[PDB]
Parts: C-alpha cells; sequence; structure tokens
C-alpha cells in the first residue's frame, strides 16, 4: 500500500468537508461545495465541479500541488474519498436507481497549454489544452466494469471492473476452479460508460512559423461526450494519457523493450488526452443568456 | 592504463587532460593556430575563456556548456582529447560532464559562495559539442564510421510530433500491490517474475501500467543533405535525424541548420515478421548540437519566432536562436549608419559582384529589410514584406542577384518555373517511410515564411500555378482547404521574381504592360517592377566588360570594384539589428507627401491603386530601418516615389501612349 | 573462361560459382550501407562477447547467453548487441544491364544483380560501361511461395574487380606512362587540328 495516497485521500475529504468562503454580499458564508452536492443531487447528475482555486487556497496549495502532478494515482482514491463523502453527507443519490459514477471534472487551471506545448515529462498530469475540432467519433460503448461467466465451474460473476487493459477475476464463484479459461461478458449486466475519441487540431494562430498544424486525439468520457461541434474551437482539461502505437516501429532510434523464452514485447507508444471538461471558445432562450 | 575495453580512452588521463585545459585555455592560442596573430586582441585573450564562460554559466543558471573542438584541438596537451572525443563520443562526452561537474563545484567552493551547495548539486550538466572537422558529405560514410561524432548540414523538411521515450518502467503485482522500478539499460527493461521483495513468487505476477512509467521526449527530424561537394550524378540525399531532451521542437522546417552528432546504425525489423532483423542496418544521426545561425546569412526574424520563444525560454533548450550583438560591434553598426553614403554603400555592398545595377541593387536592400509589422490589436494585421519583380531583356544579372538574395536571406526557397506547381508550393500530403502513415509537409512557400522566395522565370509559370500566389502575394498568409486538411498558414514570404519579357526581349514597340505581360491584379501586387534593359551604350559595354574581364585575372580572384563595400558579416549584422530592434513609425509630413504622391500619380500603363499606396508606405517604413531611425520622414517618402518612378522607367515611358523612347531609357 | 567477358543473357545456370567476368551497362546504384557479417552480444553476467555469424538477409537475435557458463551454470546471462564491437561492411546492391551490342534480334536488355561489398564499394556509378568481374553465387529463392517448385535460387554476382571501358576525367593522374603517351602526342604537332579532324573520321 501507499501511505501517500491515502493521507492525500484523506486531506482531500476533510478539504470538502469543511470547505468555508464568503458568498459575495449575500447568501452569508456558503459551504458551496457541500450545498451544491444536495444542488446536484436534485437532478441525480453525475458531475462534481472542482474549481481549482479552491482546492489551491488550502493548505498552501500543497493538495493542489499533489493533485496535478500525480492525477493518475490519486484519482481513484479521490473517487473513494467522494464516496464517502457521498455516505456522510447526502446518501441519497449513491444508487443508480448500481452505483453512479460520479464525474470530478475539474477547471479554472491557470494556464492552457497548446498542442505544441505538449511535453513529454506532464504525461500524468492535469491541464488544458486548446485546439479546433475537426473529427469525431460515435458514441460507443466502452467496457468499464464487466461479468465474467467462468469456463469451468460455470457461473456469474459482475463487479469485475476492467481496467485499461482486458482483466479477467482469478478467484471463481466455486473456488476449486481457480481457473480463467473463458471468462465469458453477458450484455444484460456488464456496465459500460459512454466513450467518444476526438480529433483536434492546433489552433491557427499559435501554429509555427514555417510548420504543419499539429494535431491530437482525445477521448471524452461520461456526461461529456457528444460536446463538441467540427471545426468549434474549444478546450479540454484532462490529464495526458499514453496509448500504444504499432505505427513507429521502423522509426530511427532505440526502442524500449522487455525480458522475461524470448519474454519480449515491443513497446512504443503516442500521446493523447483523456478529457474531462470541455467548453466552446426560441427569443426567451437567447433573451435568458442576454445579461 | 585502465582503459575502456574497445577504446583508447583512459578516464583518468582523460579527465586530468580535460581539467587542464578547462582551467588553461586562451583564446590567444586559437587565434595563433587560426593565423589570427595579426587579428590578436590581449586585451580579452588573456583571460581564462572557459573559466570566465562557467563563471557566466553558474551566474545565469544554465545546464548546457556548449564546447568548441578547435578550442580542443589549440591547446597543445588535450591535441589528442581532439581525437577521443571524434572516435568515442559517448564515453567521452559522459567524462566532460563529469569534469565539468567537478571544475563547477571547485570554482563554486573556491570562491566561497555563501549559497548552499547542495541546491545546485542535483543538475546534470550536458557538454554539446561542434565544429568536428569539415562536413566530408554524408554519403561517404563507410561502416567503420559508426558512432563516430560528425558534422552534417542541411535543410529541415519535416519534424515529427514529440514521442514519448520510456526509461523507467513500473509493474505491479496486482495481489500484493507493491509497486516496480526497473531502469532502461541498452533499451530493454526487464521484465521481473517474481516480485522484487519475499512477499509472493508467481509466474505472472505483475502487471505493467504504462501510465505509471517515466517517458522522455524524442523527436524525429528529417534533414535533406546539402553538402559542400556533390559526387557526379548523385541527387540530395534525406537523413533522419533524433533528437532529445531540451532540443525538441527547437528546429522548425524550412531551416537551413548545421547538426552535430553521433553516427547511428539500428537493425530493422522485417513486416509482421515477429522479431526478425534484416541484415542491412538502417543508419540514423544522433543530435548533440545545433547551429542555426550563421553568420553567412542574416538571421531568423524575431517577430515570426517571438511566441516560440516564450515555449523556448520554459524549455530552456539553450539553442543559440539569434546571434547576440557585441557592444563594440553595436557601436561600429551606429558610426557606419552615422556615414553620409550609407545607402549607396550599403546597397553595393549588395551582391558586390554585379556591376552597375544600383537601383535593383537598392530595391533589394529594402526587401531585406522590410516594413513595420504592424499588429492591429483589435484585430487583423500588416506585414511589412515587399515583393520586387525582375522583367528584363535577357543577361541582366537578374538570375545572379536572385541566387546571391537567396544565399543571404535565413529562410529562402529557390524555384524555377515549371519546376513549379500549385500543390508543390503551399503544403502537401506524402507518405513516409518509416512510419508508412501519412503525414503533411511544407511547399516551397510555408518553407519561405520569414524570408524570401526566389521564383525565377516568372513568365514560363503557369496561369494555374501563379494563382496561389495571389493570396500569400496580398495579406501574407495562405488558407488551404483541401482533401483532409482545412486550416490557414501563414506564409509571411517577400516574393522576389524575375522574369524575361515577352518574347524574349523588351520590344520597343508595345507598351510596358504588353511586354511585362501579366494580368492586372498580379501586376498590382509587385510592390516595385523593374524593367531591367539591356542597351548598347559603348562606355557602359565597355565598362562591364572591363570588370568580367578583370574578374579572370587570377584563380580566386578578389572583387574588382573601385568602392569599398562592407563585409557580409558586417552586414547580416546590420540587418538583422536594424530589423529586430527597430520598428519605425509614420509621420505627418510623411503623410501628407504620402498622400500627394498617390494622388500624382493616378492621373495603356498600369493604373496605379491603393496596393501602389501600401508599397510607397512600405518602401518608406523599409528606408526609415535602414538608416537606424525610429520615424519616417517626407524625404524618405520622395526617395520611395522616385524608386518607384525609375523602376519603370517612368521618365523615359511616353505618358499617354505608355511606350518607351530609347533615346532617354539610357542609365549609368 | 575468366578473361572472357560475358553477356547476362549467357551467364546461364551451368557459371553458378566460377569466377566470370560480365560486361554491361551499370543502371542502379544503391546507397552504401552497413551488412552485418557477424554480431557480437555482450553477456556482463559472465562476462563473455558471444558472436553469431549472419549469412542471410535477414536473422534472429539471441536470449540466453550461449556460452559455456550461462549455459552449463544455473547463471542465465542476459546478451545485449554491442554495433561498434559487431562486425560489418560496405555493401551496395548495383544491378548491370545487358548492352545494345549484346542483345540479340528482336530482344530487350536484361538484367543482374549485383552486391558489391567491402572496399570496393563506390566503384561503380550508374551509366558506366564496365565488365565486373566476380562470383556467380547463388541464393535462397525470395519472390512468391506459390510459383516456388522445387529449391529455386536466385542470383547474383559478387563483385571481385571493377575494369571501366571509358576512364572518368576526375580520374586522371600523370603517371609516367600517362606523361609518355601525352608527350608523343605533344610531340606529334599540330595538336589542336589533329584531335579536331580525328573526331569521326568518317564524316568529311
Ligand atoms: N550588369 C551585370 N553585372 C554583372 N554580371 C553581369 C551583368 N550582366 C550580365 N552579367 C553576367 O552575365 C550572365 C547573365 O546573368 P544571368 O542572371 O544568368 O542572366 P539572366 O538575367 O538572363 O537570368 C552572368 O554570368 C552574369 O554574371
Ligand atoms: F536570359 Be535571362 F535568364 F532573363
Ligand atoms: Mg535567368
Ligand atoms: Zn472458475
Ligand atoms: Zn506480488
Ligand atoms: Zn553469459
Amino acid at each position: 500500500d501507499d501511505v501517500t495516497g491515502e493521507k492525500v485521500r484523506e486531506a482531500f475529504e476533510q478539504f470538502l468537508e469543511d470547505f468555508s468562503v464568503q458568498s459575495t454580499d449575500t447568501g452569508e458564508v456558503e459551504k458551496v461545495y457541500r450545498a451544491q452536492i444536495e444542488f446536484m443531487k436534485i437532478y441525480d447528475l453525475n458531475t462534481i465541479y472542482i474549481d481549482y482555486q479552491h482546492l489551491s487556497m488550502r493548505e498552501n496549495g500543497a493538495l493542489a500541488m499533489a493533485i496535478s502532478e500525480q492525477y493518475y494515482r490519486f484519482l481513484p482514491f479521490l473517487q473513494k474519498g467522494l464516496r464517502r463523502v457521498v455516505r456522510k453527507y447526502a446518501p441519497e443519490l449513491l444508487n443508480t436507481s448500481t452505483e453512479r459514477v460520479f464525474q470530478i471534472s475539474f477547471f479554472n487551471l491557470p494556464t492552457v497549454h497548446r498542442i505544441r506545448d505538449i511535453r513529454s515529462e506532464k504525461i500524468g498530469s492535469l491541464l488544458s489544452i486548446s485546439g479546433t475540432v475537426t473529427r469525431t467519433s460515435e458514441v460507443r460503448p466502452e467496457l468499464y466494469k464487466a461479468s465474467f461467466t467462468c469456463d469451468m465451474c460455470r457461473a456469474i460473476v459482475d463487479n469485475v471492473e476492467q481496467s485499461f487493459k482486458y482483466t479477467e477475476p482469478t478467484f471463481c464463484p466455486n473456488p476449486s476452479c481457480e481457473n480463467r479459461a473463458f471468462w465469458t461478458l453477458n450484455v444484460t449486466r456488464s456496465r459500460f460508460l459512454d466513450w467518444q475519441k476526438v480529433r483536434i487540431q492546433e489552433n491557427a494562430n499559435e501554429i509555427p512559423t514555417g510548420s504543419m498544424p499539429r494535431t491530437l486525439d482525445v477521448i471524452l468520457r461520461g456526461d461529456s461526450v457528444e460536446r463538441a461541434k467540427p471545426g468549434d474551437r474549444c478546450k479540454f482539461t484532462g490529464v495526458e494519457i499514453v496509448v500504444p502505437d504499432v505505427t513507429q516501429l521502423g522509426l530511427p532510434g532505440v526502442k524500449p523493450s522487455s525480458t522475461l523464452s524470448l519474454g519480449v514485447r515491443d513497446l512504443t507508444y503516442k500521446i493523447s488526452f483523456l478529457a474531462c471538461h470541455v467548453i466552446s471558445i426560441d427569443q426567451e432562450v437567447f433573451l435568458n443568456s442576454l445579461s | 592504463l585502465r582503459i575502456i575495453w574497445g577504446t583508447n580512452v583512459s578516464i583518468q588521463e582523460c579527465t586530468t587532460n580535460f581539467r587542464n585545459f578547462l582551467m588553461s585555455f586562451k583564446y590567444k592560442f586559437r587565434k595563433i593556430l587560426d593565423e589570427r596573430e595579426e587579428f590578436i586582441n590581449n586585451t580579452t585573450d588573456e583571460e581564462l575563456y572557459y573559466i570566465k564562460q562557467l563563471n557566466e554559466m553558474r551566474e545565469l543558471g544554465t545546464s548546457n556548456l556548449n564546447l568548441d573542438a578547435r578550442n580542443l584541438l589549440a591547446y597543445k596537451q588535450t591535441e589528442d582529447l581532439y581525437h577521443q572525443l571524434l572516435n568515442y563520443p559517448q564515453e567521452v562526452i559522459s567524462i566532460m560532464d563529469q569534469t565539468i561537474k567537478d571544475c563547477m563545484v571547485s570554482l563554486i567552493v573556491d570562491n566561497n559562495l555563501d549559497y548552499d551547495l547542495d541546491e545546485i548539486e542535483t543538475k546534470f550538466y550536458k557538454v554539446r559539442p561542434y565544429n568536428v572537422g569539415s562536413c566530408k558529405g554524408m554519403r561517404e560514410l563507410n561502416p567503420n564510421d559508426i558512432d563516430k561524432l560528425i558534422n552534417l548540414k542541411g535543410l529541415v523538411l519535416r519534424s515529427t510530433p514529440v514521442i514519448p521515450d520510456m526509461k523507467v518502467a513500473f509493474f505491479k503485482c496486482n495481489v500484493c500491490d507493491h509497486t516496480m522500478a526497473v531502469e532502461i539499460d541498452r533499451g530493454v527493461i526487464q521484465e521481473p517474475a517474481r516480485c522484487e521483495r519475499i512477499d509472493c513468487n508467481e509466474p505472472n505476477s505483475m502487471s505493467l501500467i504504462h501510465n505509471r512509467c517515466s517517458f522522455a521526449d524524442k523527436q524525429v527530424i528529417k534533414l535533406q543533405e546539402t553538402p559542400d561537394f556533390v559526387p557526379d550524378g548523385q541527387t540530395p540525399h534525406s537523413i533522419s535525424l533524433c533528437v532529445y531532451d531540451e532540443l525538441v521542437d527547437s528546429c522548425r522546417a524550412g531551416d537551413r541548420i548545421e547538426v552535430t552528432g553521433t553516427f547511428r546504425s539500428i537493425p530493422i525489423r522485417a513486416n509482421s515478421r515477429q522479431r526478425v532483423l534484416k541484415s542491412l542496418y538502417k543508419t540514423y544521426v544522433d543530435v548533440v548540437h545545433v547551429k542555426k545561425v550563421s553568420d553567412k546569412r542574416l538571421d531568423v526574424d524575431t517577430s515570426t519566432i517571438e511566441q516560440e520563444l516564450m515555449q523556448n525560454k520554459v524549455d530552456h533548450n539553450e539553442v543559440e536562436e539569434v546571434r547576440q550583438i557585441t557592444d563594440q560591434d553595436l557601436a561600429k553598426i551606429r558610426e557606419v549608419a552615422a556615414r553620409e553614403d550609407l545607402y549607396s554603400l550599403l546597397a553595393r555592398s549588395i551582391a558586390p559582384s554585379i556591376y552597375e545595377l544600383e537601383d535593383v541593387k537598392k530595391g533589394i536592400l529594402l526587401q531585406l529589410f522590410g516594413g513595420t509589422n504592424k499588429t492591429f490589436t483589435k484585430g487583423g494585421r500588416y506585414r511589412g514584406d515587399i515583393n520586387i519583380l525582375l522583367c528584363g531583356d535577357p543577361s541582366t544579372s537578374k538570375s545572379q542577384i536572385l541566387q546571391y538574395v537567396h544565399k543571404i536571406t535565413p529562410r529562402g526557397v529557390y524555384t524555377s518555373g515549371k519546376g513549379s506547381s500549385a500543390v508543390g508550393l503551399t503544403a502537401y500530403i506524402t507518405r513516409d517511410v518509416d512510419t508508412k502513415q501519412l503525414v503533411l509537409e511544407s511547399g516551397a512557400l510555408v518553407l519561405s515564411d520569414g524570408g524570401v522566395c526566389c521564383i525565377d522565370e516568372f513568365d514560363k509559370m503557369s496561369d494555374s500555378t501563379r494563382s496561389v500566389l495571389h493570396e500569400v502575394m496580398e495579406q501574407q498568409t495562405i488558407s488551404i482547404a483541401k482533401a483532409g486538411i482545412i486550416t490557414t498558414l501563414n506564409a509571411r514570404s517577400s516574393i522576389l521574381a524575375s522574369a524575361n519579357p515577352i518574347g524574349s526581349r523588351y520590344n520597343p514597340n508595345l507598351p510596358v504592360t504588353e511586354n511585362i505581360d501579366l494580368p492586372p491584379p498580379l501586376l498590382s501586387r509587385f510592390d516595385l517592377v523593374y524593367l531591367v534593359l539591356d542597351k548598347v551604350d559603348e562606355k557602359n559595354d565597355r565598362e562591364l566588360a572591363k570588370h568580367l574581364t578583370n574578374l579572370y585575372l587570377e584563380d580566386k580572384p578578389e572583387h574588382i570594384s573601385q568602392d569599398d563595400v562592407l563585409p557580409v558579416e558586417f552586414l547580416t549584422m546590420y540587418i538583422s539589428y536594424a530589423k529586430e530592434h527597430i520598428h519605425p513609425i509614420i509621420t505627418e509630413a510623411a503623410k501628407t507627401e504620402l498622400v500627394r504622391a498617390y494622388v500624382g500619380m493616378r492621373k495603356k500603363r498600369i493604373t496605379a491603386t491603393t496596393r501602389q499606396l501600401e508599397s510607397m508606405i512600405r518602401l518608406a517604413e523599409a528606408h526609415a530601418k535602414m538608416k537606424l531611425k525610429n520615424v519616417v520622414e517626407l524625404e524618405d517618402v520622395q526617395e520611395a516615389v522616385r524608386l518607384i518612378r525609375s523602376a519603370i522607367k517612368d521618365y523615359a515611358t511616353d505618358p499617354k501612349t505608355g511606350k518607351i523612347d530609347m533615346n532617354l531609357v539610357q542609365t549609368g | 573462361i575468366s578473361s572472357k567477358p560475358l553477356s547476362v543473357r549467357q551467364i546461364k545456370g551451368d557459371f553458378l560459382g566460377q569466377l566470370i567476368t560480365v560486361r554491361g551497362i551499370i543502371t542502379r546504384v544503391s546507397d552504401v550501407k552497413p551488412a552485418v557479417e557477424v554480431i557480437a552480444y555482450t553477456c556482463d553476467q559472465c562476462g563473455y562477447e558471444v558472436f553469431q555469424e549472419v549469412n542471410s538477409r535477414t536473422f534472429t537475435p539471441l536470449s540466453e547467453c550461449t556460452s559455456e557458463e550461462c549455459s552449463q551454470n544455473q547463471t542465465k546471462g542476459q546478451l545485449f548487441m554491442s554495433t561498434r564491437a559487431s562486425k560489418f561492411s560496405a555493401f551496395q546492391e548495383c544491378k548491370i544491364q545487358e548492352l545494345s551490342q549484346q542483345v540479340p534480334v528482336g530482344h530487350i536488355p536484361r538484367s543482374l544483380n549485383i552486391h558489391v561489398n567491402g572496399t570496393l564499394v563506390r566503384s561503380l556509378s550508374p551509366g558506366d560501361i564496365v565488365d565486373v568481374t566476380g562470383i556467380f553465387l547463388p541464393a535462397p529463392y525470395t519472390g512468391f511461395k506459390a510459383l516456388k517448385a522445387g529449391l529455386l535460387t536466385e542470383t547474383y554476382l559478387e563483385a571481385q574487380f571493377v575494369r571501366q571501358h571509358k576512364k572518368k576525367f576526375a580520374s586522371f593522374s600523370l603517371t609516367s606512362d600517362v606523361e609518355e603517351r601525352v608527350m608523343e602526342l605533344i610531340t606529334s604537332g599540330d595538336v589542336y587540328n589533329r584531335l579536331a579532324k580525328s573526331i569521326a573520321p568518317e564524316i568529311y
């Protein structure tokens, strides 16, 4: 286990629980986060808007630095912390009516880095990227939690959550099996997450002199899917993630490899972006929007 | 003894000799080596060179030391280090890195600086040698020259997106939740079967989590060879450069660079045949140093790379993007600007070999300076590029002028008519051999961004090809909408064009427009249109013949000119400095003069349009920059109008007919 | 038999393995690339250098140190390639072509592959008319497997010596013998007019 991850998770829980600030001149001191929990419970939403400045003011920004610098490891800890917060306050919306996959979509980050400004050191961190939507994919279901039927000692077992790579349960409903031959999925019991791969171009203004617009592929999940418009300037907030690449095998330079009987896997990757918050950069509707 | 097996490198001797060279290097030694005793200046040659440089490097906090090879050559005791580094760059460079760390620690400790030593201790100091011998070409590299530091130079055709490079991998036994750390050794990160600790032992216990791993940045750059010497019947080659760390995104496409790196050969895998390598190795060149700035060419425009400069500062690439100006050199710039015949001197220092084409040489210089790049912060912009057309009789030296401009300019592409196509310029789609996936490259116009695109034999070019010129010609950008690509490309390229009047020889009978034979839209965009005319003048022809013959007197002749001309290095310094610091503005008197000239001009021969006004504005701005002024004055506008009148030979042109009288068309 | 220059058509399967001289034009010459003769692996666990010979277009690397100790002891040493320690050779896959004189009536010229190796590289350029002498060696069949019927062999010519029919201008050295043939021309007198009338004497 990791002590730092659990400690940061409980610190996040505490900071969320005791979040306090004056609300303007009216509303007195409003626990905006704790009240917005039930505000989004009213519609049973699935997003929790974590403004960066809230996380940044407390603990002299140490919590914000920890979250931004190592988001990928901390995210499941934050999920467990949010579940515990729901358990302590406002537990009425936890069940889907299994449990709603609440989305933590950060925003109001300090700076937005361009596609050309993407760097290999900052992978696994949180940032914002601004580009032009050029190609979007379909809303194809993505396997997040799966139900597996064991070829041996046959039965149905759910809650075998899917990882980035395929995962199957080593333990069986009848333990005498302990075999993983043909664990079979089923439609009615597995759980899926909405998925979408959007291709973005570099903006015209930020194009370097004498260079082509570098592109990028961005993954959209949850309620943030099907939000972008082809040809619409949009900003994406999330974490840089690497995905396997089978094209860059003939490129010059040595290649990462493993040894384990060769026991060798050709290891190449290309950088992509998993996004959480995306925004676009009757006359009564327009009037309502009008100040 | 104790040498590394397979090399003559001994750690103790190499470290000692490099330390002695670092402590005891005097630039007077190099000047003696380079036959610069006549040019020696002990006012700065006696001081410790690399010691002062390392003091500056410590003060600034930069982590990269750009070491010169000939510096190692000059100092006698470290002469062998030159060959050792040339033959064994990897181990020798690591040794130099350690020696720099030790010597910097010693320098800090001896001076007894108060700040804590451990704060700066944890930092990798990298030495980036360069200028390691002559180019030698690249096709001549025998396989015995593997892993030897070499010097290459050429154009940068294309650059790949940054590719992450795994160096440290993170495994995790899922049941025991134990994180794993394995480094890289010659490109392999071993998979552990059992766990690192003694918690559990399983055959397939851990799983790789790629995101947790540590990735370094690697970018592949395609360079096209431009050797000084090329064997007969050889087409230009292409070598795949590989860069790392801060050098990522340092080089943009179209940059004539001078790259130093390590020659490398790598086995290549058969297609879909798992883990079978072809015997014939694939050769690629590593990158340690890049020399963008050269004294034979103007510096890269600051305006175009201004946005990228902040990103470079973030990266701290430590590449010399723009050459720095010495203080005494700035004083020399000021005194040269103080000269009375600054204009003639600068004009004639451009293409010194060309004879008696002063008006044309001028226009070329005014193009080289350029107008003010005004930035309308509300929206839109105006660029100070000036485009020149040279429609003239044959054998008038126009192609030579284009060649000289192409050599001088930082990012220029030479093109000749039918050797061009619409898709050939702008941008296109192509398939790389290595990735085997479709990529986008840059045409001549995009590669000429921030420079001059010398377009030769303009008239022979098709009307179809010339159509795309308008977009980059007027608003200095190209917006393509083709199969798969929909975007806008900023091509701030000043077009220089040479053409022959239809008939190949100017017809006195037909007007200027009919001889030039260009559509009014394309013709009007050209700021200056030069009617170079070859007239049979006995005195002028005699002088030209004498000059050309005197060129043939000796094998490597110094140019035969009566008047003194500036060094090309100093001219590049002047032009770069004037372009990048000074941004002139217009005055009320200049405004009135511009309006009056535009009105009087608009009163058959081509009719002046508002493009003529913009050309006058840009020419006045360019002239202001040449004198080093921060404002433009009415005499500069009058000079611009005079240049416009002289380029088309307005005095000798008939007023209403448009025909040219040959008696009055005589020149100097 | 090596003295007689042979056209490409006359290089039948009988001449395989011999030393032959083929006369024809050179059309395509590849760039010089490093070809692996023996590849050297380093196993740091047992401190042994193991060398695997390569004698084909392809090969396969190793996983277990095949030296005595790692194969014998329980220690299983990981071995890594070393390019500098390995053996390479300058290699060029040229391609000679039949001349117009050698082609029979009605046919078209056919080509033969040449594998120039070692220090002999860069001695052949496109458009050259040469008599390359080499060893006519066979190679395993490389085409489609369906067309294969038996142990079919693709053939090449490992170049040994190159003789240029027309010497290059850039390769002139005034050796004493060239000096004498030349001064004999000088002493002939009126070298300009004699050389002028010399070209195409059949034209009056
Ligand atoms: N005024 C001149 N000054 C210098 N060289 C000249 C001049 N006029 C002709 N030449 C020489 O004659 C040739 C003609 O130049 P070139 O650019 O090839 O002609 P064109 O203008 O037809 O393209 C070149 O070798 C050039 O050096
Ligand atoms: F005869 Be020239 F190239 F205009
Ligand atoms: Mg010409
Ligand atoms: Zn089972
Ligand atoms: Zn374990
Ligand atoms: Zn071994």
